[PDB]
Parts: C-alpha cells; sequence; structure tokens
C-alpha cells in the first residue's frame, strides 16, 4: 500500500510559486482535509536540491507535535513531487501581525510558550529550526501556532533575525534557536525586530554589538525575558525549558477557556 | 462549503490555458441544454 494522487481530491490553491503550487485537498476515502503541496520536478533539478528535499521530508515526517506542520507522507509520479500535509486554516502569525500592529503580553506569552514548547521537543529530537519569522507560522483552527516552513517551500533583511556566531561566520548550535526566540518575543511587542537598520553593513552591526533599545511601554518582565534570550555568548541563552519557567512566561500566558 | 474536484481537472490547467479557451462554449452548452433531440422516426 503506497500513497496515490488517486487517493486525493483537490480544492483551491492555497499558494503558488516557482517550484510548485500549494493546495486545499481531501483524503477521498476519509474525507480527512488537508493540504497538498505540488512540486515540479524539473524545477528542483534545475535548482540542484534533490538531495536536500529528500532530507527536509525525511526530518519534517518524523515531526509529531502539536505546534508544528504535520507531514503525513509522500509521493511522486513522472514530473511532480506531492506532500501531504496539515491544513492549517487562519493564515500566517505575519498577517495577524499586519493586522494588528502589535500584540499584547498575553497573545505575546502565549505563541512564545507554543513556540518554545515546539522548539523544546525539536531539540530532544537533535532538530535545529532557527527560522521562526512571522511568516513562518501558520495559525490552526483554535488560533494555536504551527511551525509551518519545515519540508520545502513552493518559492539588509531576513539577517534580522540571524544571531552572531551566524553573521560573524563562527560554528553554532541550537542555541540559535533562543536567539530567533527573543528576536520574535521583541518584534510581537514591538511591531518591528530589534536590530533593523538600512543597510546591511549597519545591520550586522547592530546584531554583532547586541545593539538595541526598548520602547518605553515595554514591561519589566519582558525586558528581562528578551535580553536573557539575546545574549551575545550562546551557552549564556536560557534553556528552553527556562523560558517557559519564566515569570512573564508563566504569568501573561493563557490556555483556551470560555 | 468548499468544493473538490479530481486532480486531473486541477492540475496543470494554468499552463493548458491556451487549451482551455474554446469560443462559444457557453452559449453553445447553453443552447444545447435547451434544445430537444427529436425521437429518430423512420
Ligand atoms: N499546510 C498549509 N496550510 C495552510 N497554508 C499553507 C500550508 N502550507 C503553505 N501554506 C501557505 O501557502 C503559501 C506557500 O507556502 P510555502 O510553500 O511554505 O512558502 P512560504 O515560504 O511562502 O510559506 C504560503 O502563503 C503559506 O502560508
Amino acid at each position: 500500500r503506497q500513497w496515490a494522487l488517486e487517493d486525493f481530491e483537490i480544492g483551491r490553491p492555497l499558494g503558488k510559486g516557482k517550484f510548485g503550487n500549494v493546495y486545499l485537498a481531501r483524503e477521498k476515502q476519509s474525507k480527512f482535509i488537508l493540504a497538498l503541496k505540488v512540486l515540479f520536478k524539473a524545477q528542483l533539478e534545475k535548482a540542484g536540491v534533490e538531495h536536500q528535499l529528500r532530507r527536509e521530508v525525511e526530518i519534517q515526517s518524523h515531526l509529531r507535535h502539536p505546534n508544528i506542520l504535520r507531514l503525513y507522507g509522500y509521493f511522486h509520479d513522472a514530473t511532480r513531487v506531492y506532500l501531504i500535509l496539515e491544513y492549517a486554516p487562519l493564515g500566517t502569525v505575519y498577517r495577524e501581525l499586519q493586522k494588528l500592529s502589535k500584540f499584547d503580553e498575553q497573545r505575546t506569552a502565549t505563541y512564545i510558550t507554543e513556540l518554545a514548547n515546539a522548539l523544546s521537543y525539536c531539540h530532544s529530537k537533535r532538530v535545529i529550526h532557527r527560522d521562526i519569522k512571522p511568516e513562518n507560522l501558520l495559525l490552526g483552527s483554535a488560533g494555536e501556532l504551527k511551525i509551518a516552513n519545515f519540508g520545502w517551500s513552493v518559492h539588509a533583511g531576513t539577517l534580522d533575525y540571524l544571531p552572531p556566531e551566524m553573521i560573524e561566520g563562527r560554528m553554532h548550535d541550537e542555541k540559535v534557536d533562543l536567539w530567533s526566540l527573543g528576536v520574535l518575543c521583541y518584534e510581537f511587542l514591538v511591531g518591528k525586530p530589534p536590530f533593523e537598520a538600512n543597510t546591511y553593513q549597519e545591520t550586522y552591526k547592530r546584531i554583532s554589538r547586541v545593539e538595541f533599545t526598548f520602547p518605553d511601554f515595554v514591561t519589566e518582565g519582558a525586558r528581562d525575558l528578551i535580553s536573557r534570550l539575546l545574549k551575545h555568548n550562546p551557552s549564556q541563552r536560557p534553556m528552553l525549558r527556562e523560558v517557559l519557567e519564566h515569570p512573564w512566561i508563566t504569568a501573561n500566558s493563557s490556555k483556551p477557556s470560555n | 462549503e468548499e468544493s473538490f474536484r479530481d486532480p486531473a481537472e486541477v492540475l496543470g490547467t494554468g499552463a493548458e490555458v491556451d487549451y482551455l479557451e474554446q469560443f462559444g462554449t457557453s452559449s453553445f452548452k447553453e443552447s444545447a441544454l435547451r434544445k430537444q433531440s427529436l425521437y429518430l422516426k423512420f
């Protein structure tokens, strides 16, 4: 028994890019709703990423966590690769941040809690996942976070989320994910990342020297967490379990209610 | 509320755009629906 295109019916497109298309879809027997990501072999080969693709899908197919988009399986035909994915219906955190400009402390602490949980699980499996930019975070039907840039995409900045050890070209480890979490926490509360600048050269400077400032509305609890996360030395950044124990996180997060 | 189709009806429809263009299709189908085919006598 293998996965087959025959197993599925295909709904509206969710995104399109040079590498392919993502569709809303449905497994025929169960009527289970999911997303089908469809990748052009020609473009993959032309990009020389066939080895890289196999590695990424292999990694994602073994991650099983409520805040990570599941990859249920994959298959191919003569000209396309097909990834069977969990569907997240409420869009990206990126869009939500556009709409609201800034998040309050309860939404922020709750999102950071879900991400730290997902990342702790990833590290337990020796998986490092630094790119947790808002556009790579989907929202499930209950508004819960889903890290969505495992696998493969159909498609002075971006540097914005890089840790000092990475931009300086040194050895890096899973502690890059703690730096990301700090950048993201700041961006959630402030509406922009902390080291934003006009030029590549100047953004490098601010990161490498860890130079940033808090708006006056950012509370002491929030400043304390973000400062602990944005340490130049990776070993001085907290463990994820310590983030989940932080007083500001524990006080402001919430679990679902009426 | 969301509709689903056979994959053969969806995949590559962006690519086959020229083959999905046929003058008079909707007008002909409409008038086909409205016209009767009379029983074959003799
Ligand atoms: N499993 C999914 N559920 C819902 N939307 C998705 C899913 N996967 C991707 N998308 C959306 O489809 C588009 C393409 O996604 P992807 O191929 O991951 O590239 P991107 O880097 O733009 O997210 C994006 O808008 C993304 O949010």
